[PDB]
């Protein structure tokens, strides 16, 4: 019989099942803590926008590759994850779908590149093997813009030797307070994307540059794109 | 006793419901770490040698004291000494108050303005 | 007459006022602003800004490289790293929030593992050597 | 007679395996139930479909037992039970849904069944 | 027989706190098999090697015993016992190597040992 374990037993789980969900009420404060970042990461984005959609508006005759697109032999991919487990199946499921896309991919005859964020990307990539171009770990609840540089850096300077042409990213779609939904969009070959603005409200003028307007435009491009990597880190994050 | 006994037992009831945030003491709220800091003040109050029986006066004023907040700067480790202290220095200097609270056990304003008095004066003059 | 003055950055807008004087140190070097200039935009020296108000108030913002964007309507600063300069460094204010958050996720794993590892793993520890005698009598 | 002098190597090995098999699952049944399943590692939802699909097998249509059920009963020689036994223990019908194993003859009209499915 | 006013006030607070030392040992191990030190720099350290000398120090060489020593003495009187404990968790012989607290009877026998490696 052994009762008296029995309600020994029945007792350590009742205490189990308290802290359980205590860190479930403690879950709860830090995910309405990071949903409270949810909306400084857009203003940057439409200042950044705006300002670049008069420059191409004022001096239409570049045509530059960050917004252009060419025959695709080689693509690149950015995947955001978790530090540690018990994070449900958001990981999992989201790189079964990303598996998915790249086993679709794979009939074109081309191959992937990729740098990742999460110790169980890296560890999961690891067990089946493939092409990595980094690794990050330990970000935890405060993501900053120097520890996220690295990722973006080597897309870029991949990117712009001609090796890869277009890259996406992979996160977690927080569609509400409990839902998700994995989402891929692409980063580097930016598409007109809600361009009809700004043209019925022109401007006759122009602004005046002392250099020349190409790097002014291009670090504007690189302004945008690392606002798309901490806006999708930090979304990732609220959903986890 | 009737009228002081309320406070102690709705902090022994907040304390005993949360016992299980006293591990992470870093991002609860502002409430839920008042309300754990009272608890455990409150249930390290309740530490009681052997053969020391109290009267009904020194339990008031430590009921008391403990109700209004004024035993939060203590720290919680010298706790037992800081109310051990205070009810000496009141049974030395106030002892008129202690003979009429354990004769008629009356409450009055009178009686927690006083009580009230001595505990602010005791804050400074006798030293824990 | 005053000018907003937007300070913005890719983690938060630090400052947002009305503003009557600002003097900037571009790539030729330092350069003033009055109301009716010229729109422009300039790279930014990794140096602090210094903005005087109507009444003379100073405000002083630090800023590691950026490019500037002042017209007399609006005027908006993008920095990549932007805190208020109360120095000429960051790095001894910035220590104390890299520690905070270092101890922040060092305290949460270590949550994480003791409320989760252990616990459940003792609580599946042992059920079946009772299942397997409910229908005992002895 | 369950001993390798009296029913050979091959016979030995595979009850010992299958045995062994089912004794995991039932070992990772509680911490499957309690928790979730993704924390489990990979050779553990390896085990959990065997063995699930190895339960499934075992079951049979008798030739007495037709009027509660209606349909016909099955006779397997334990050479084809040894051999989908093996093959299962091996990998080789690691596709197959779960279904295809419930109440069939042989590994052939499981192969008949998933494919009609 | 703990009772502080019996076995000494000092006795008991001594007493307890080499008890509450030593359930911060226990209890160190588990977080250091899951994580390590990373965490516990400057914290949790001193206690580690406060308890390694601590259990080492309730090492005693037994006269009756003739295998592992020449029968030994070290029938010291409760008085060292306390005095030594106070000192080591005071913080004196936090220095001193925590492998020369083996098979020791008294603090001057360990001061020799330390003073001899």
């Amino acid at each position: 019989a052994n009762l008296k374990e029995i309600r020994a037993k029945v007792a350590s789980i009742k205490s189990t099942q308290k802290i359980t969900r205590a860190m479930q009420m403690v879950a709860a404060s830090k995910m309405r803590r990071a949903q409270e970042r949810m909306a400084q990461g857009r203003p940057y984005a439409d200042n950044m926008r705006r300002v670049i959609a008069h420059l191409v508006q004022a001096n239409p005759e570049y045509k530059h590759r960050y917004m252009v697109d060419r025959p695709v032999k080689r693509v690149g991919y950015i995947i955001v994850s978790s530090d540690r487990g018990l994070a449900g199946g958001l990981n999992i499921n989201l790189f079964k779908k990303v598996v998915q896309h790249v086993k679709a991919q794979q009939e074109q005859s081309i191959e992937v590149q990729f740098a990742l964020i999460g110790q169980k990307a890296v560890s999961f990539f690891k067990n089946y093997g493939g092409k990595v171009l980094g690794a990050t770990t330990q970000i935890g609840d405060a993501p900053s813009l120097e520890q996220l540089t690295g990722s973006v850096q080597v897309m870029l300077d991949a990117f712009d030797k001609g090796e890869l042409d277009r890259i996406y990213l992979v996160s977690n779609g927080f569609v509400n307070a409990m839902t998700q939904k994995p989402k891929v969009e692409q980063l580097v070959p930016l598409a007109p994307a809600e361009e009809g603005d700004d043209l019925n409200r022109t401007y006759g003028w122009d602004y005046i540059y002392e250099p020349e307007a190409e790097e002014l435009l291009n670090g504007l491009l690189v302004r945008y794109i690392e606002s798309m990597v901490y806006q999708g880190v930090i979304e990732n994050v609220a959903c986890e | 006793i009737k009228k002081l006994s309320g406070g102690i037992r709705t902090a022994l009831a907040q304390y005993r419901e949360l016992a299980a945030f006293a591990q992470f003491a870093s991002d609860l709220d502002e409430a839920t770490r008042k309300q754990l800091e009272h608890g455990q003040r409150v249930t390290e109050l309740m530490k009681q040698k052997q053969y020391a029986p109290y009267s009904i006066a020194d339990q008031a004023v430590s009921v008391y004291a403990s109700n209004e907040g004024y035993m939060a700067d203590v720290e919680v480790k010298k706790i037992v000494d800081f109310d051990a202290a205070l009810i000496a220095y009141f049974r030395s200097e106030y002892a008129p108050l202690m003979k009429q609270i354990d004769e008629t056990g009356d409450y009055n304003k009178d009686i927690e303005a006083a009580i009230k008095a001595g505990i602010e004066s005791f804050k400074a003059t006798q030293t824990y | 007459a005053t000018m907003q003055c937007d300070v913005v950055s890719v983690k938060e807008s630090i400052y947002s006022g009305a503003v009557t004087m600002l003097i900037a140190k571009g790539a030729g070097g330092e350069l003033g602003i009055l109301p009716g200039h010229a729109p422009l935009v300039t790279l930014l020296q990794p140096g602090p800004i210094r903005v005087l108000l109507e009444n003379g108030t100073e405000e002083i913002v630090y800023v590691s490289g950026g490019v500037l964007e002042v017209q007399p309507h609006v005027v908006t600063v993008l920095a990549d790293t932007a805190i208020r300069a109360d120095n000429l460094d960051e790095a001894a204010i910035l220590e104390a929030r890299k520690n905070a958050e270092q101890l922040l996720a060092n305290q949460k794993s270590d949550l994480d593992s003791a409320a989760a590892l252990a616990a459940l793993a003792e609580t599946a520890a042992q059920l079946e050597t009772i299942r397997k005698i409910k229908n005992r009598a002895q | 007679q369950l001993d390798p002098l009296v029913v050979g190597q091959e016979h030995y090995e595979i009850a010992r395996a299958v045995q062994n098999v089912l004794q995991r699952y039932k070992e990772l049944k509680d911490i499957i139930a309690i928790l979730g399943m993704d924390e489990l590692a990979e050779e553990d939802k390896l085990v959990v479909y065997r063995a699930r699909k190895i339960q499934r097998f075992f079951s049979q249509p008798f030739h007495v037992a037709e009027v509660f059920t209606g349909a016909p009963g099955k006779l397997v020689p334990l050479k084809e039970t040894i051999r989908g036994f093996k093959g299962l223990l091996a990998g080789e019908y690691d596709h197959i849904p779960e279904q295809a194993f419930y109440m069939v003859g042989g590994i052939d009209e499981v192969i008949a069944k998933a494919e009609k499915l």
